[PDB]
């Protein structure tokens, strides 16, 4: 069986959400491949299927949905509600075979024709990340929408919107202490707002940051990476600035020795 | 991949001890490190932490404990001054990520007994 991490938006405080994200990170990496104080997610190639996925159980009103997160990139691939399961379109064959292992005891399995990346989901949702709100409200409503998709109520522009909400508040909060902290400040003051460009460019730059950090000359980037702040305005040439920012990376190369 | 400790023992209240932790080369350049402690029957609590450089001390030990590092010898140190009976525990050297050194570390040493009576 796969590991399960529990969370509910009913009474969610900065403490409970924080401990939830930290448990998610704990199950994403063993901690055995840390480079520059940043853990590297395990390599996809040699990974047995029995270690490929993580399960996140969300609850609220008390409807529960189980998201499936890919261990190799902390990203959501599908979800389970009741006796139904819905998956994102795989981009090769081995991940599809791995998907068949996720929710084996459900009656109905349906794979969306579209992938899980931000582009396609944005196009389905009618909005893009820059205008969709994040917060405990958006998450609590997202859980209900996901549950009632299998019931037959929710439509696609709402389903995919709830998808990008869950992905940002869970997957990207796990990837970055920065985004986790911003969600903590939204939960603390009951706020609900669109993620400012700092968040969005960090989301778009996760893979490139992984590559540059693992490929650096003892921390020094070979090429500078461009990021943004909150107003939208910089280059990073080193891993030092990113240590309290990024919490998880993809396996790009082998450790140098 | 290895964390070796030494420096425990039995002292009286008000005395001091200094723990040392020889670390592997890979751990030393890519990991945050720290010191935890545990009494039989209770949970492991973090005591000190060296990150980024950045220090993090538990409220119980701030002002009395000082964590330090020697880059040229692959050894981390914890100086424990003005010891109290509350400090009696098994102390563990630890190494983890930047975020998860203050909670849920990655690597551990054997654990050295510190007795304050």
């Amino acid at each position: 069986q796969y590991p399960i991490i529990n969370f509910t938006t009913a009474g969610a405080t900065v403490q409970s959400y924080t401990n939830f994200i930290r448990a998610v990170r704990g199950r994403l990496t063993t901690g055995a491949d840390v480079r520059h104080e940043i853990p590297v997610l395990p390599n996809r190639v040699g990974l047995p299927i029995n270690q490929r996925f993580i399960l996140v159980e969300l609850s609220n009103h008390e409807l529960s949905v189980t998201l499936a997160l890919d261990v190799t990139n902390a990203y959501v691939v599908g979800y389970r509600a009741g006796n139904s399961a819905y998956f994102f379109h795989p981009d090769n064959q081995e991940d599809a075979e791995a998907i068949t292992h996720l929710f084996t005891d459900v009656q109905n399995r349906y794979t969306f024709a579209f992938g899980g990346n931000y582009d396609r989901l944005e196009q389905l949702a009618g909005n893009l990340r820059e205008n969709i709100e994040l917060g405990n409200g958006p998450l609590e409503e997202a859980i209900s929408a996901l549950y009632y998709y299998s019931t037959g109520g929710t439509q696609l522009p709402t389903l995919a919107r709830s998808f990008i909400i869950c992905i940002q508040m869970i997957s990207e909060a796990a990837r970055f202490q920065y985004i986790e902290g911003e969600m903590r400040t939204r939960i603390r003051y009951n706020r609900r707002s669109a993620p400012d460009p700092s968040v969005i460019t960090l989301e778009n730059s996760w893979g490139r940051l992984s590559t540059a950090i693992q490929e650096s000359n003892q921390g020094a980037f070979a090429s500078p990476i461009q990021l943004q702040r909150r107003n939208g305005s910089f280059s990073v040439y080193d891993v030092s600035i990113l240590i309290p920012i990024i919490a998880l990376m993809v396996y790009r190369c082998a450790p140098p020795p | 991949v290895q964390l070796v400790e030494t420096g425990g023992g039995s002292v009286q209240a008000g005395d001091s001890l200094t723990l040392s932790c020889a670390a592997s080369e890979r751990i030393f350049s890519h990991y945050a490190m720290g010191w935890y402690r545990q009494v039989p029957g209770k949970e492991r609590e973090p005591v000190a932490a060296l990150r980024l450089t950045e220090t993090n001390y538990a409220d119980s030990v701030e002002g009395r404990f000082t964590i330090s590092r020697d880059n040229a010898k692959n050894t981390m140190y914890l100086r424990m001054s003005s010891l109290k009976p509350e400090d009696t525990a098994v102390y563990y050297c630890a190494a983890g990520s930047y975020a998860a050194i203050l909670y849920a570390p990655s690597y551990w040493g054997q654990g050295t007994q510190v007795t304050v009576s």
